[PDB]
């Protein structure tokens, strides 16, 4: 049995905006799992959640 | 200061002391109500507002 492309009509999209204070990031992203986005971004920046 | 002022015609000193009772409180119980929101993320860090 063959695979299948998701083919969501909106392609992968995000905007990452640093606030400029305390290394605060705001992440606007087309995702199903914000808590996971928060984790991987914080980990990558060595920041608390 | 009394000594100074007896010896100086064109320059005077003065001294004063005032007490303070500053009462604190609003008109009603409802005016003093207050609220907060606290999250603990899974890395243990805290966001408060």
């Amino acid at each position: 049995m063959g695979g299948q492309e998701h083919f969501y009509m909106e392609t992968q999209s995000m905007l990452v905006v640093p606030k400029g204070e305390d290394q605060e990031m705001d992440v606007y992203v087309s995702t199903q799992f914000p808590k996971y986005i928060q984790d991987i971004v914080a980990s990558t920046l060595k920041l608390p959640a | 200061v009394e000594k100074f002022n007896a010896e100086n015609y064109w320059k005077k000193k003065g001294l004063a002391m005032v007490p303070l009772k500053f009462p604190v409180g609003l008109g009603s119980r409802a005016a003093g109500q207050a609220a907060a929101l606290v999250h603990i993320y899974l890395d243990g860090s805290v966001l408060v507002t």
